[PDB]
RNA sequence: CGCGGGGUGGAGCAGCCUGGUAGCUCGUCGGGCUCAUAACCCGAAGAUCGUCGGUUCAAAUCCGGCCCCCGCAACCA
RNA sequence: GCCCGGAUAGCUCAGUCGGUAGAGCAGGGGAUUGAAAAUCCCCGUGUCCUUGGUUCGAUUCCGAGUCCGGGCAC
RNA sequence: UGAGCCUUGAUGUGUAGGAUAGGUGGGAGGCUUUGAAGUGUGGACGCCAGUCUGCAUGGAGCCGACCUUGAAAUACCACCCUUUAAUGUUUGAUGUUCUAACGUUGACCCGUAAUCCGGGUUGCGGACAGUGUCUGGUGGGUAGUUUGACUGGGGCGGUCUCCUCCUAAAGAGUAACGGAGGAGCACGAAGGUUGGCUAAUCCUGGUCGGACAUCAGGAGGUUAGUGCAAUGGCAUAAGCCAGCUUGACUGCGAGCGUGACGGCGCGAGCAGGUGCGAAAGCAGGUCAUAGUGAUCCGGUGGUUCUGAAUGGAAGGGCCAUC
């Protein structure tokens, strides 16, 4: 007769706020959840959310990874959120727009993205 | 094993059931630790060691207690009159086809044996082992089936129970009352572990005792330290 | 030592301990020997059984 | 001297272990695209397995002889 | 000659506590591009090795033997 | 913090079923300060609303028992598989902290006029390094040795055992890196026995193999066959087919060929039991000669034969065999 409801196996830690990191680049996003203190909660990416190709580089890839990483911290109760925005990529709004429709309050989107003061050379690509 | 009811509990700690204790005294206690307000059954379970893996291989039969079972194989005589009038007289609870039948299909049944000639049989036959808290089918497994029911019934009254191989490897067979002595039931008990030693297990030496535990219908049981000669043999 | 047909025994059928010894191809017929032989220990013809197994 | 390996469609390679089985990349020819060639695409053709014999029902294959190509060896006082 | 441990989609593995035949890649068709490299799609196949056995039914759960792979033997 | 052993507590969501189906016996119910139940509040909780249940409250029944569905039926006590927390318990694994063994080729004093060495204080390190026994790896640093004969010199090459033909001289078959070929197994029928039958090849006719299937006729007369090499052999077939079968027997064995010996070959007949055949008779492997391995050592099974004081047993012997 039974036929499923519960999602998984019952919740574990419990932390009730957090961070997620969305680092944002030309071919490939990666949203990583963390608590306040500095330790990794879960993660997904859009690569790892089965697009490749040229998709894993779109604003419609960035969001389908968000929801993909929501569900995988849901085992640790968290309702509230603060988002770091990380790099030139597309997806990066598009990213935090996929976590307020997830049901998460963001607190701040601190664009975090990392810049030399002058510092170390860049590669020279695309040359002549 | 017995309930968390607040009684239960009390009960369970002043009766001092389950664990460990020798074979003359276990069965005079267990008359004393009753649960039941009228007359206990009581059972052994016998652990043979080596072949748990096949509920046909180790030892199954029947064996004589010198005090017949009362409550516990209580006896009926399949037939609609096959040399019927000896077993029916004999003290038997039932001698029929008709009502043991309907009875078995429809499911449950609290009775041990109704002993059945061939033709018996033939007519309405058994199905499964999978028997769980019910106990009630005759089969070749027991192999005591064979084969007149005024023997078996009367033999049953003078001293006859049955043995099994269950898939655990434990033998569970029914030793007696507590209406019985401790003698008594001591008395059954000893010749159910000679019955086990005396038939012999196929790659086992003897009544090969991991652990024997005698049980009574609600009191509990006591686990057995000796192979029942006596109470130590050296 | 020789060929792939290899050695068996051949168990008296009797109870007494007694046997032949004989080689067979294994691999082309696997199909065990029956076979009447003389055992001189019951003295007399018996089958013999089997092929080097329990 | 001698010993061992080799002789495949126009080219280079595979299959060679008591065996019946012809495969790959180039090149070739026909059609196509292109102003036209190149390339690119599709289709096809091409070896009676060095040569002679023997064993075998059957041999490129295993066996023997000869020619041809390669590797090693042809010393010791 | 032992103890081990494996024998399935073509492959490696595996949903397979007995109630119930899959993931990854392999070949065909469709869908697009300087055919292609490369997206996305729908089929890919097994009496789970041959035989015993528990059972309400079980391949696997308990067992005997063939082949592969790993030890100690001689 | 692993694991074992073990003390108490526990889950098992199939198909049908109200739900509850870990295997299975007992068993007609269990009533301290009740046993209520029941609605309510939280927790665990997973093949999802399905179990257990702290406890507010209530002192006013769970629920089987043939109450019903289903192979198994439930309440309720045993039994014990899985998973398993609580915890007990021994031991391991790990870290940190300690100092008292232990190091100190740290310092300072004293013996001392040595300042090596010992003793003292004190600092630093510390159950680690160290060293002994055990043990896996590695180890030409070191050592003791080994590394064929034949051979038209010897090295290279070939070859070493066993069968068949020639050389081999019309009994024995006898050399040479003389000439030429093979074997290192197969076989439970390819053995036994009764019964039957007869070959390569070519021609002629022949529905597509018209170069060669299957067929029929004729000639031929074995030119074939022979598990595999060659020599011998064979029509009464030792060839080919069919039926029943396990003499591919156990004990011996006169007589003998043969070899330096080891050993190898051969066999009438006798005793036991048997197969085939009406019987005589036949059969102790294959039509013969290749298809192999001395001894020690060790293995498995059998055997009163023995088994270091008596009785048993490891062990040894004999027999079978690896």
């Amino acid at each position: 007769a039974k036929a499923p409801i519960r999602a998984r196996k019952r919740v574990r830690k419990q932390v009730s706020d957090g961070v997620a990191h969305i680092h944002a680049s030309f071919n490939n996003t990666i949203v990583t959840i963390t608590d306040r203190q500095g330790n990794a909660l879960g993660w997904a990416t859009a690569g790892g959310s089965g697009f490749r190709g040229s998709r894993k580089s779109t604003p419609f890839a960035a969001q389908v990874a968000a929801e993909r990483c929501a569900d995988a911290v849901k085992e640790y109760g968290i309702k509230n959120l603060e988002v770091m925005v990380k790099g030139p990529g597309p997806g990066r709004e598009s990213t935090i727009r996929a976590l307020n429709a997830a049901g998460f309050r963001i607190t701040n989107i601190t664009d975090v993205t990392p810049i030399p003061h002058n510092g170390c050379r860049p590669p020279k690509k695309r040359r002549v | 094993m017995a309930k968390l009811t607040k009684r239960m509990r009390v009960i369970r700690e002043k009766v001092d059931a389950t664990k460990q204790y020798d074979i003359n005294e276990a069965i005079a206690l267990l008359k004393e630790l009753a649960t039941a307000k009228f007359v206990e059954s009581v059972d052994v379970a016998v652990n043979l060691g080596i072949d748990a893996r096949k509920s046909d291989q180790n030892v199954r039969g029947a064996t004589v207690l010198p005090h017949g079972t009362g409550r516990s194989v209580r006896v009926a005589v399949f037939t609609q009159g096959a040399n019927a009038e000896a077993a029916k007289a004999a003290g038997a609870e039932l001698v029929g086809m008709e009502d043991l039948a309907d009875q078995i299909k429809k499911g449950e049944m609290n009775f041990d044996v109704v002993i059945a000639s061939p033709d018996a049989m033939r007519v309405v036959g058994q199905l499964g082992q999978v028997l769980g808290p019910r106990g009630l089918m005759p089969n070749p497994k027991v192999g005591t089936v064979t084969p007149n029911v005024a023997e078996a019934v009367k033999n049953a009254k003078a001293g006859q129970v049955r043995y099994r191989n269950d898939k655990n490897g434990i033998i569970h067979t029914t030793i007696g009352k507590v209406d019985f002595d401790a003698d008594k039931l001591k008395e059954n008990l000893e010749a159910l572990l000679v019955a086990l030693k005396k038939a012999k297990p196929t790659q086992a030496k003897g009544v090969y005792i991991k652990k024997v535990s005698i049980s009574t219908t609600m009191g509990a049981g006591v686990a057995v330290d000796q192979a029942g000669l006596s109470a130590s043999v050296n | 030592a020789k060929g792939i047909r290899e050695k068996i025994k051949l168990v008296s059928s009797a109870g007494t301990g007694h046997f032949y010894t004989t080689t067979k191809n294994k691999r082309t017929k696997p199909e065990k020997l029956e076979l009447k032989k003389f055992d001189p220990v019951v003295r007399q013809h018996v089958i013999y059984k089997e092929a080097k197994i329990k």
